[PDB]
Order: C-alpha cells, then sequence, then structure tokens
C-alpha cells in the first residue's frame, strides 16, 4: 500500500537555449534548460562527439533561463527563472562538479499565480542592470553591484508596477554607453470592460514604451510612448555603439519593421513567399527564434519561421543610422523552438518535437545564384526552395519524442519483456522499440574451423596506439596472425605455437610469454630462447600476468614467484608456499607507471578463504588475512576506479568489495547458474569489468560512479580489446565456431531505439495476439491524403495553364517532376477542417508495411479495437472508428461511422464489409463476453453483430458528459469520464440493463485507465495526478469512492501499465510522461523499509534545499497531496553532498555512510 | 488512519440527508457543534482538518454565509507551512479541500458572486486553471 | 465572476511546460503561435 517514486528516463527536450562561458576555459558550452532539469553539457570540436557533463533536477518549474556578463570579468553567471517567488544566481564549479548557489531573495508569492513572474526575463548586455517581470501589474528592477572583493551583490527590486496593463514581451535593449535601456509592448484593457458594445475590441494599437532608470536619483520614468500599427511578438537584440545601430528589430505578422528612437523612420519590408504555395493565402507567417551572432568583423543575425526557412537580416548601418534591409533564402531547418550560434563555425539547432541534431557551418555563402531582397525595391515576394548546401549531418542524440500511447509486453522470442513507444510529429513519426543494453555493432564475421577459447591483443611498445601481435588459441592447436589491413596467416613471427597457450601478455616492452603445462617459454624480440622447464610431471591450472612479474600456481598448492630482473634475465624465489586446497583462479592489477608496483595479490581456493598475498620480498610469500566466500569463485579481477576487489562465482552473482584488508562491504546482483569469467576491459580511459552470463554484463565508471548495464548478446565465453586504425576503441568476442569483432560507439547506458519512417503521428495501437501483428490508426491537425493532393496539383496544373502567360507556360511537367521531401522540408497543408485517417498493419519483426488502406479526407479514426463474437467460430474482428465534422472552438459535430473489416490472413489483408451510422464520434471500444460495447458520446450502449446493422440491445442516459474511456471486466465495467474520476457501471445477462451504483467525489480530468486486479483501478491526469482508488467490499454489485493514495508527478502522464521488467523480480507501475522520460513505482514490502526511507525524507528536505529554491513538500503537493508516495528522487541527491554533512546525516541515523548509500541502490539492484 | 474520519463523514452526510428531519430537534446542535470545535485556535490540527469536509460538502444554504466572514480561522495555517517544523498533518493536505471548495460553488453558478472569486484569486489560482 | 475566472484560467496556461507542449501537439502550429493566440485572447474572453 506504499508506492516509491523512481524515474529512469529524463526530459531530452529543449525548451530554453544560451550560449556562453562558464567554465571559465576558452571553449564554448550551452546550457539548456528542460521544464523541470537543469542539463549540462558541452561541445567538442576534435571529435564531433558531446556528452552529458551533469544532470540535476531542480525540483521546479523553469520559466526561463539566461545569462550575461561583468565588465572586465571572466566568469559568466547563471540566472534561473521559475515559477517560485524568487530569483536564484548560480555558479558552476568544473572541479566540484556542481551548481553553487550565490544568492536567494524571496519578494512574492510563488506558484502558477497571476502576480508571480518569471516567463520574461531581460539584463542590459552591458551587465548593469537585470529585469523580470510577471504578465501584468509587476514589473521589478534588479541592480547587481560588486565590491572591492571581487563578489556579486543583488538589492532589493524596484517597484515598477503598472495595474491594468498587459506586458506582451521583455527585451533588453543595447545603448551604448547610457543606462540600461528597455523596450516593450504594452497594452491597456480599460476600455474593454466598460464597452458591452465590443467597438473597443476593434482596432485596439499598442505602444512601444521605453523605460529610463537612473542610478543617482533611484527613480524609474517612462521616457518615450510610440504607438504601434500591427501586433509584435517579440524583438530582436541588435548590439549598437561601435558595431552596429542601437536599435531593435519588432517581428510582426507577415511583415517586419526597424524602429529606433530619435529621428529614425519605419522600415516596412513584406515577407516573401514560396512559389505556387498549396497553403491557404489567408494565413499568416510569423519567427518563432532570433540568434545573436557576435563577430568582430560583420554582425548578421538569424532568425526561423513556421516553414523552417532562415532568414539573415544584413544592415548597411550610417554613421549613426541605419540603410536598409537584407533578406536571402540560406537553409533548411524542421521545426525547431530556438537556436543558438556557436564561436569557431558552430551552429546548434534544438528542435521542440524530434529529435536534436548538431551542424557545422562550412560554407558563408557568399555570391549565390539566387539574389537577395531587399526594402527598397518597391513591392508581395517569392522565393524558390534549395537544398541545404551548407550543412551536413554531423552529431545526434536519442532525443525521445513527446509519448502519447505506450504499451510493454512479450512478443519476440527471448523472455525479456520489450519496450514499444508511439510517438513523434506527422511524417517524422516513429514506433520504436526500446532495448535494455548497449547498441551492439559488429565490422568484420570470420569463420574459424574448431573450437576458439582464448585471443589475445599485444601492442608493439607500451605508448603506442596499434597492435603488434594476435594469437588465437584452440584446444589443441593454436595460428598466428597479424594486423596489415589484409589480416592472414603471418610466417615470420616465430613463436611455434604447437602446443595450447594459457595467456600471451606483454612482459617486456615488445616480447611476450606463452604459458604451458610442460614449461614456461619466454619469447624475446631479440633471438634469445629463455626456456624454463617444468621440475616433475606436474602440470599448471592457472597464470597471473603482469607488467612486471610473473606468477605461477602448480597442482596440489604449489606457488612459485617470477621476478622481473632490469638485466634482462628471471629469477625464482626460494621458498614455496603450502596450501590446503586447489588453485580455482588467479588474478593481479597492473603496475602504476608513477608508483613502484602493486602490493594486493587475491588467490581463489576451493577451500572458500581468500588470503591477502604480499609481492614485496621482505614479507613474500606470507599470510594476510582471510574472507569468507559464498561458494567456489570463478573468476576474480582488481579494477582501479582508488582500486577495488571483485569476486565472481560459478553462478549468477557478483561480489564488490572495497580495498581492504579486512573484510568490508559486501554487495551482490544476479548475474544465471552459469560461470562467470570476469576480464579487462579499457573504455573511456578508466578500468572496467565485463562479467559473462547468459546475458553479457558490463560494468563501468561514468562521474565517479560504478553502474551495471548488460549487453543485448548471447552466451559468451571469452573476450578482449581492440585497438587499430579502422576501430581504435573495439572489442573482439568470439563465438561458437566463428570470429566476430564488436565495436561501442554509442555509450548506450539504457534505452537503446532504433528508427523507423512514417507517414502520420500514431494514436493506439493494439497487438494481435496469434500471428504477432499490430493495428495502427493515423491522425493528425491539419493533414492531408494522397487523393486530395493529388487532384489539388492536377487543378493547380490547369490553373497554371489557363493562365497562360507569355502558350508560354512550360513549367507544368517540372512541377509535377520533382517534389521535395515531407520529413525535412516540412509538411506544406493547410485549411480546417482537413484531416486524414490512416489504417496500417505493421509486422514488429520487420519494418515494411503489409497493406495500406486509406479513408476518405473528412474522416478520422479516434479509437481501434479487436473483438469476438458467439455466432462465429476463432474469427478476429477489427473495428475502426470514424470522426466526422470536427469544429475546434465552437462545440459542433455531425456524427460519425463504425467500420468492420475482416482481417483475411489474420492481419496480413484488410476489405470493407459493410458501415453502420453513429449519432457522436466513438472513443474507446471494449469487448466483453462475446459482444461489443461501443460509447457513442453521452450514450452507452450495447452492440451485438447483425446482418447489416449492429443491433441494440441497452441504452443509457445517465451519463451527462463525454466517456473519454471504457474499460470492461467479466464482472463489471469501468467508465473513464473526461470530468468524473470513475463511474462504475455493471450489466446483466438476464435483465440486459447497464446499472449505475457507484461513483467519485473527487472531479478528475481523466485521460486514461489501468487496472492492476480485480478491485484496484487507476487513472491518469491531464497535469499528472496519479491515483488508484480501493472500492470497499460492500458495494451493490451512497457509494461514494474512497482514496488511499494521490501524488503529482509534475509532467503530463498518459498511459499507465503494470508488468514484470526483469525475469526474476516482483511487477512495478511503469508509466511514461509527456516529457519523454519514464517512470518506476517500488513497492514495499515491510514497515520498517518505508520508516526508514521516511526519516530520510524528512532528513533531507532541511538538510539539502533544492537548487532553485523551490518547496519540496508544496512543489509535488500541488494541485493533490501525496498520500502513501515517498519520493526516491530526493533519496537520489544523497551522494552529491559534501562529507561532512554526510556524516552528519549518517550518525543521526545511527548509520554509516556506505551503508546508506548501500540501501539506495539496493532499491534500484531488486526490481531494476 | 485517516479512514476513520472518510468513513465517519460518509456516515455524517448519510444521516444528513437521509431522515433527519422528521423530529429532529438536534439537527441544530449538530451544525452548533460544529463550530464549537473548529472556530477556536486552541484545538489541534488534527480536529481542525476533520472538519473540512463536515460543512462545506453538505449543501449550500446554511453553508457560504459561515465560511465568508471567518479570516483568523483559515488564514493562519496557510502561511503558517514554511517554518520547518516536526510532523505535520494538515499542512498542506487540508489545501486540497479548499481547492475543491470551488468547484461545486462554480458548477452552480455555471447552470456574493465576484467578491468570492476575488478571495479565491489571492488563495489558489491553480483551482481555476485545473476545472473551470 | 465570468471575467475573475476566466483572466485567472487562461493566464496560467503559459506557466507549465507541458500544458503548452500539449497545445502545440493537439494543432499544428509551434509554441510561438500558441502564445501569441492565448495573449490575443485576452482582449475579449
Amino acid at each position: 500500500m506504499f508506492l516509491y517514486n523512481l524515474t529512469l528516463q529524463r526530459a531530452t527536450g529543449i525548451s530554453f537555449a544560451i550560449h556562453g562561458n562558464f567554465s571559465g576555459t576558452k571553449q564554448q558550452e550551452i546550457v539548456v534548460s528542460r521544464g523541470k532539469i537543469l542539463e549540462l553539457l558541452r561541445p567538442d570540436p576534435n571529435t564531433g562527439k558531446v556528452h552529458t557533463l551533469l544532470t540535476v533536477e531542480v525540483f521546479g518549474v523553469i520559466r526561463s533561463l539566461m545569462a550575461f556578463r561583468l565588465t572586465g570579468g571572466t566568469k559568466d553567471y547563471i540566472v534561473v527563472g521559475s515559477d517560485s517567488g524568487r530569483i536564484v544566481i548560480l555558479e558552476y564549479q568544473p572541479s566540484k562538479n556542481m551548481f553553487e548557489k550565490i544568492h536567494q531573495e524571496t519578494f512574492g508569492k510563488s506558484g502558477c499565480r497571476r502576480i508571480v513572474p518569471g516567463q520574461f526575463l531581460a539584463v542590459d548586455p552591458k551587465g548593469r542592470a537585470v529585469m523580470i517581470s510577471a504578465i501584468e501589474k509587476q514589473k521589478l528592477v534588479y541592480i547587481l553591484n560588486r565590491d572591492a572583493a571581487a563578489r556579486l551583490t543583488i538589492s532589493s527590486p524596484l517597484e515598477a508596477h503598472k495595474a491594468n496593463t498587459l506586458v506582451y514581451h521583455v527585451v533588453g535593449v543595447d545603448v551604448g554607453f547610457e543606462n540600461p535601456m528597455f523596450a516593450c509592448l504594452e497594452m491597456d484593457y480599460e476600455e474593454a470592460d466598460n464597452d458591452p458594445t465590443g467597438e473597443a475590441a476593434a482596432n485596439t494599437q499598442q505602444t512601444l514604451t521605453f523605460y529610463e532608470l537612473d542610478l543617482g536619483l533611484n527613480h524609474v520614468v517612462r521616457k518615450y510612448s510610440e504607438p504601434l500599427e500591427e501586433h509584435g511578438n517579440f524583438l530582436i537584440t541588435v548590439p549598437g555603439g561601435s558595431d552596429g545601430p542601437s536599435g531593435v528589430l519588432i517581428c510582426s505578422e507577415n511583415y517586419i519593421t526597424y524602429k529606433n528612437f530619435g529621428d529614425q523612420p519605419d522600415i516596412r519590408c513584406p515577407i516573401p513567399r514560396r512559389r505556387n504555395d498549396l497553403d491557404d493565402p489567408e494565413r499568416g507567417m510569423i519567427f518563432v527564434c532570433s540568434a545573436t551572432h557576435k563577430t568582430k568583423s560583420m554582425f548578421f543575425f538569424l532568425a526561423q519561421t513556421e516553414q523552417g526557412d532562415i532568414f539573415k537580416i544584413t544592415l548597411e548601418t550610417d554613421e549613426d543610422m541605419v540603410t536598409e534591409i537584407r533578406l536571402k533564402y540560406f537553409d533548411t531547418v524542421p521545426v525547431a523552438a530556438a537556436m543558438c550560434v556557436l564561436k569557431t563555425g558552430f551552429l546548434f539547432v534544438a528542435s521542440e518535437f524530434g529529435n536534436h541534431y548538431l551542424y557545422q557551418i562550412a560554407h558563408l555563402g557568399d555570391d549565390d545564384e539566387e539574389p537577395e531582397f531587399s526594402s527598397a525595391m518597391p513591392l508581395t515576394f517569392f522565393f524558390q526552395p534549395r537544398p541545404l548546401k551548407n550543412l551536413v549531418l554531423v552529431d545526434e542524440l536519442d532525443s525521445l519524442s513527446p509519448i502519447l500511447f505506450c504499451q510493454i509486453a512479450d512478443l519476440a522470442n527471448e523472455d525479456t519483456p520489450q519496450l514499444y513507444v508511439a510517438c513523434g510529429r506527422g511524417p517524422r513519426s516513429s514506433l520504436r522499440v526500446l532495448r535494455h543494453g548497449l547498441e551492439v555493432s559488429e565490422m568484420a564475421v570470420s569463420e574459424l574451423p574448431g573450437n576458439p577459447n582464448a585471443v589475445w591483443t599485444v601492442r608493439r611498445h607500451i605508448e603506442d596506439e596499434f597492435d603488434a601481435y594476435i594469437i588465437v588459441s584452440f584446444v589443441n592447436a593454436t595460428l598466428v596472425l597479424s594486423i596489415g589491413e589484409t589480416v592472414e596467416e603471418v610466417t615470420d613471427s616465430g613463436f611455434l605455437g604447437t602446443t595450447p597457450t594459457l595467456s600471451c601478455s606483454l612482459l617486456g616492452d615488445d616480447a611476450l610469454v606463452q604459458v604451458y603445462p610442460d614449461g614456461i617459454r619466454h619469447i624475446r624480440a631479440d633471438k634469445r630462447v629463455n626456456e624454463w622447464k617444468t621440475p616433475g610431471k606436474k602440470t599448471i591450472v592457472k597464470c597471473a600476468v603482469n607488467q612486471r612479474q610473473v606468477v605461477i600456481a602448480l597442482t596440489g598448492g604449489e606457488l612459485v614467484y617470477f621476478e622481473m630482473d632490469p638485466s634482462g634475465q628471471l629469477n625464482e624465489y626460494t621458498e614455496r608456499k603450502e596450501m590446503s586446497a586447489d588453485v580455482v583462479c588467479m588474478s593481479l592489477a597492473n603496475v602504476p607507471p608513477g608508483e613502484q608496483r602493486s602490493r594486493f595479490l587475491a588467490v581463489g581456493l576451493v577451500d572458500n578463504t581468500v588470503r591477502i598475498i604480499s609481492l614485496d620480498p621482505s614479507d613474500c610469500l606470507q599470510p594476510l588475512s582471510m574472507q569468507a566466500l559464498p561458494a567456489q569463485p570463478e573468476s576474480l579481477c582488481i579494477v582501479e576506479m582508488f582500486l577495488y576487489l571483485n569476486i565472481g562465482l560459478q553462478n549468477g552473482v557478483l561480489l564488490r568489495t572495497v580495498l581492504d584488508p579486512v573484510t568490508g562491504d559486501l554487495s551482490d546482483t544476479r548475474t544465471g547458474s552459469r560461470p562467470v569469467k570476469l576480464f579487462r576491459v579499457r573504455m573511456q580511459g578508466q578500468e572496467a569489468v565485463l562479467a559473462m552470463s547468459s546475458r553479457s554484463w558490463l560494468s563501468y565508471s561514468y562521474q565517479s560512479r560504478f553502474h551495471l548495464t548488460p549487453l543485448s548478446y548471447e552466451t559468451l565465453e571469452f573476450a578482449s580489446g581492440f585497438a587499430s586504425e579502422q576501430c581504435p576503441e573495439g572489442i573482439v568476442a568470439i563465438s561458437t565456431n566463428t570470429l566476430r569483432i564488436l565495436a561501442l560507439e554509442k555509450l548506450g547506458a539504457v534505452f537503446n531505439q532504433v528508427a523507423f519512417p512514417l507517414q502520420y503521428t500514431p494514436r493506439k495501437f493494439v497487438i494481435h495476439p496469434e500471428s504477432n501483428n499490430l493495428i495502427i490508426i493515423e491522425t493528425d491537425h491539419n493533414a492531408y491524403t494522397e487523393a486530395t493532393k493529388a487532384q489539388r496539383k492536377q487543378q493547380m496544373a490547369e490553373e497554371m495553364v489557363e493562365a497562360a502567360g507569355e502558350l508560354a507556360a512550360e513549367m507544368a511537367a517540372a512541377f509535377l517532376n520533382e517534389n521535395l521531401p515531407e520529413s525535412i522540408f516540412g509538411a506544406p497543408k493547410a485549411g480546417n477542417g482537413q484531416w486524414a485517417s490512416v489504417i496500417r498493419v505493421m509486422n514488429p519483426i520487420q519494418g515494411n508495411t503489409l497493406d495500406l488502406v486509406q479513408l476518405e479526407q473528412n474522416e478520422a479514426a479516434f479509437s481501434v479495437a479487436v473483438c469476438r463474437f458467439s455466432n462465429t467460430g476463432e474469427d478476429w474482428y477489427v473495428l475502426v472508428g470514424v470522426a466526422k465534422d470536427l469544429i475546434l472552438n465552437p462545440r459542433s459535430v455531425a456524427g460519425g461511422f463504425v467500420y468492420t473489416y475482416k482481417l483475411v490472413n489474420n492481419g496480413e489483408k484488410l476489405e470493407f464489409l459493410h458501415k453502420t451510422p453513429v449519432e457522436e464520434v466513438p472513443a474507446a471500444i471494449a469487448p466483453f463476453q462475446g459482444r461489443v460495447l461501443i460509447g457513442v458520446g453521452k450514450l452507452l450502449r450495447v452492440y451485438d453483430l447483425g446482418k447489416k446493422k449492429l443491433l441494440r440491445k441497452c441504452e443509457n442516459k445517465h451519463i451527462a458528459n463525454y466517456i473519454s474511456g471504457i474499460q470492461t471486466i467479466g464482472h463489471r465495467v469501468i467508465v473513464s469520464d473526461v470530468q468524473e474520476s470513475f463511474i462504475w457501471v455493471r450489466y446483466k445477462r438476464n435483465e440486459n440493463q447497464l446499472i449505475i451504483f457507484a461513483d467519485d467525489t473527487y472531479p478528475r480530468w481523466v485521460t486514461t485507465a489501468s487496472l492492476l486486479d480485480y478491485d484496484t483501478v487507476a487513472g491518469a491526469d491531464k497535469f499528472g495526478n496519479i491515483c488508484v482508488v480501493r472500492l470497499p467490499p460492500n458495494t451493490n454489485d451512497s457509494q461514494k469512492a474512497e482514496v488511499i493514495m494521490n501524488y503529482h508527478v509534475g509532467e503530463t502522464v498518459l498511459s499507465l501499465q503494470k508488468t514484470t521488467l526483469i525475469p526474476g523480480g516482483s511487477e512495478s507501475l511503469v508509466y511514461t510522461t509527456l516529457s519523454g522520460g519514464i517512470g518506476i513505482l517500488v513497492p514495499f514490502t515491510s514497515h520498517e523499509d518505508h520508516d526508514f526511507f521516511q526519516h530520510v525524507e524528512m532528513h533531507l528536505r532541511s538538510e539539502h534545499p533544492p537548487l532553485c529554491g523551490r518547496d519540496h513538500l508544496s512543489f509535488r503537493s500541488y494541485y493533490f497531496p501525496v498520500k502513501n508516495v515517498i519520493d526516491g528522487d530526493l533519496c537520489e541527491q544523497f551522494n552529491s553532498m559534501e562529507p561532512n554533512k554526510q556524516k552528519n546525516v549518517s550518525e543521526e541515523l545511527d548509520r554509516t555512510p556506505p551503508e546508506v548509500s548501500k540501501k539506495l541502490e539496493d532499491i534500484r539492484t531488486r526490481y531494476a | 488512519h485517516w479512514t476513520l474520519r472518510d468513513g465517519a463523514a460518509l456516515l455524517l452526510s448519510h444521516i444528513f440527508w437521509t431522515h433527519g428531519d422528521l423530529v429532529s430537534g438536534l439537527y441544530q446542535h449538530i451544525l452548533l457543534s460544529l463550530q464549537k470545535i473548529l472556530a477556536d485556535p486552541v484545538r489541534p490540527l488534527c480536529c481542525h482538518y476533520g472538519a473540512v469536509v463536515g460543512l462545506h460538502a453538505l449543501g449550500w444554504k446554511a453553508v457560504e454565509r459561515v465560511l465568508y466572514p471567518h479570516l483568523s480561522t483559515y488564514w493562519t495555517n496557510l502561511q503558517a507551512v514554511l517554518d520547518d517544523y516536526s510532523v505535520s498533518n494538515a499542512q498542506v493536505k487540508a489545501d486540497g479541500h479548499k481547492v475543491y471548495g470551488a468547484i461545486l460553488v462554480a458548477v452552480e453558478r455555471l447552470l456574493l458572486l465576484f467578491q468570492e472569486s476575488s478571495s479565491g484569486g489571492g488563495a489558489e489560482p491553480s483551482f481555476g486553471s485545473g476545472l473551470p | 465572476w465570468l471575467v475573475n475566472q476566466h483572466r485567472d484560467s487562461y493566464c496560467s496556461y503559459m506557466g507549465h511546460f507541458d500544458l503548452l507542449n500539449y497545445f502545440a501537439i493537439a494543432e499544428n502550429e509551434s509554441k510561438a503561435r500558441v502564445r501569441f493566440n492565448l495573449m490575443e485572447k485576452m482582449l475579449q474572453p
């Protein structure tokens, strides 16, 4: 009855992006702003790859993010605007890797109220004053000053309130060397509320009010009041003074206007139109963002329209004034919210719906073939589309599109459940498949006869970056190979590898060591045979290779150590330690280049009592301590990030131990009932471990933290590294009777995905239980079809023929021959009642389509279901709802239809059978007990299969709202109302009447519902309120439903589903959010488990305030109070606290910090 | 252990609407005891939260006249939430019902009007945005 | 009452980022056009 909040995916959508220097280095970096997540990332001109620096959740809705600079300073500051009643200043420390709060000034109320600022934020580019204001009645001025100690100080805000005034946009205008100058658009509505006739609504213009501040007299006075003609949206920050005029560029509806205070006349420049455009001419075209590029030579700006066209504003400035404005067609990019231009030739375009790309500027576009457009030419211009020609694909990221529906089930032959996400936007939609693991990439596949068991990688020199010899061993034979980009069998190696070699290490600078139980032969580069015979007939079981030491172990528990003599020979220790067990594993860490050598040595034994063996000659071959073991080990290794001890057994376990002669931490995780072999791998420069199980397991280090990410591959037996010209960072993994080469390009921590092109955004999809197929319905706002576009083009072609220009019209063939892609150039579709309804069946195994059935232009599909009827046998039916005459602003509908499909060949061919009329568009269909139920608007009916029409059996009219979801079970029917929370209806078999007996007091905007068992019914909300309702056992199967758990995520959740994530654990409520994150809910078992985390939640609220200054309890309990839910997001920040504070917290709980973090990772260990 | 009051409140509303108007001379005493236990600052927050739905969700005739004149019984705990004190029960949980208190009132009017909306705007602005 | 409740509902649409994200999905528009429409509807709700 208790829940734990845990998230795996985060918001990968960029809402606000800025550019500046925050790390103090000479390389630019970008600071992105999510809804409530602060992520830091930096580019890389060398390799073109971008990695995330730090991801910290601020636990607050960020409404704005921007930066400034100080006069004579060297480090920029971060100002975050949120929905709280305070402003914060951040200063990231590259060494500490954390955000430090500088100031915190609370001025007013918090929340999304009327008198809360935060949305609009502007600063003087010189760096003297900053403006934050609300939509209405509030304008605040903050003055920033610093003392002689180079410490920034903040003063109280100035009262510049103005009641009954609407603020459109606030921008910081830079005017030479003068007080921080501000331009804004203001509106008055006093006359609108006093004129019921409606005359005040017409011809209402706005002004461009300019504010001047005095630093001496401490007052704010309005200087200019210049009314406008058309409405404005935002202003472009144009630097003035030395470079360019001190003016602003106001973007307008279908027009652009430059206005500067003084004697500057207004400049009017119309926006051109694409040739023979199919869009509605009555529609407008506006700008969405404006980028500022500061270059010492010349200055130019970039903008973005709704059609993804980039226009650069180039100004030919006078001594003080400006002459004209020039426009040209440069590039084509998808629809984006805001973009930032970077230095040293880099352009980052941050999309708003889809993936985030990283373009590189290659050409400046000087003296192209298309003429430019200016304002001096009179008169309605047109431009022709052109390809990119300037930007190329450099870097891509795994950006998750907003999700409307999700489903988790088992559809492959493997037992691992797959995740299906239905997301996208129009032509860029994709039904991507999520896989837990890393991206497995193959380069070369070869076949080798025999049973390969070991492959080695020996470099020519320690500090080189290329390999020199590769050896593949067998049970009885061995072959020598070499790398020359023409890899074949080499002859002049001089190895004589006739006998099975146990190991091939690098002892000398360019020497190799081979291990065979009949003697040890050192292979030197010089022609010297350093063969050491084995005294007696005894053999060897394992080996211990090292850069400066040689360790062997004979049968019967005998240890011999060899020492590497710098003269060139090798020595033997004059003592052999006797042991009571048999050697089963052996391992040793590498010699540090800076230090002398290593000391800790671990030997595995059947006695399961591992002992630390010293390596110094003073205490050579002497016991140090003892550590207990669960069972017989199989593999052991020592990883250095800071060294650690790792133990592997013969079953699916993975034991971790800190570097300590005395026994310490004991952390285990399921890894299988197979012998786990642990090897040495290299990634990101730091050491890592690679265990073997039924599925390959990888555990690397990231941001001084060790994770556990498995590999999506079958059972493996041996692996090693790979480094050559073709693949500097690769992993070689031998398979059964074949040779394969692997590589790791993408990091792929969790939730890898593969894209598949689509045509429209899918609403829902239903899994075919028998033939493993899918049924997908597609509908988009203002969408066309193939038939409508074809006839429009033919009608358009006829019109230009009818025009008969000077016959001399030969462009008809060119218009129909050259077609532009829809996914990259956008979709030129317009109208009011234009829609599309695409029903497609796609096999999840493949990526191609099976059948394409189109419908009328004025038809849309909102629901789909599969039903069965008792009259037929094992036939499967497909029913798709049809929407007709949907009107947005007013409430006026006409009805719809329901289509029944034969579903020929269990999901391979569809055909039309008949139709049936309904009075309202269906929203949810759920069959039960051999019949079908369709909710037709406010009327709830039960249908049956007939000859020509669906037979009606019952009719309900007590529902006074729109039905948004119908969930049926063998006993009752759960109705999800758009206004009410839940309606419980039972349908009888003999009476045949829908009976309503229970309801809910709390009104909820339910979007979807899920069933956990017979009594529990879950529901979502439009804003992110998830609740579970328990009905009392005494119900009339007076019944107001009670609530036991209510929790607000803070982000829009549109799907709820509970299933088993991994085989070997319990189920959990796995739900995704509209932002693109995936969260899980961990149930509790015992009372002390909830109590300990309850104390942690209570303690961490006061011992660790959030970064943006937001109250933790009320933010989560914003719409509804948090009941029976423990937030785990705050507990995850326990590792980001100073050790002295962490020590105090541990002593308050009477525990140790290592043990506290163990239980925090244990929750993710069990159910994830 | 908050199911105890939910069952009591459900039964309290059940007896209010079923037959509490026949010979009920206590029909006024049950109302009288409501503000005797609620309209006093000497009582703890547990019983203060127990009478948040025992007055509002019982009708609208003799309900609105009671909720309006009080100023020192609801504004006290609203601004006493940012204190960093011991375990609490209704410092943030009682705000759910006051938001619900502007739902049924708006529904009745859709089928003190301007003053009530203005007064509720300074207390909770999400009530008018989540549901209209 | 009608004016007071309308001005307390439409003005709260911009504060939430997902509510703005939802508005840009139901219609084939960007976040710019959505915030302009709600801002232009303040003249006469």
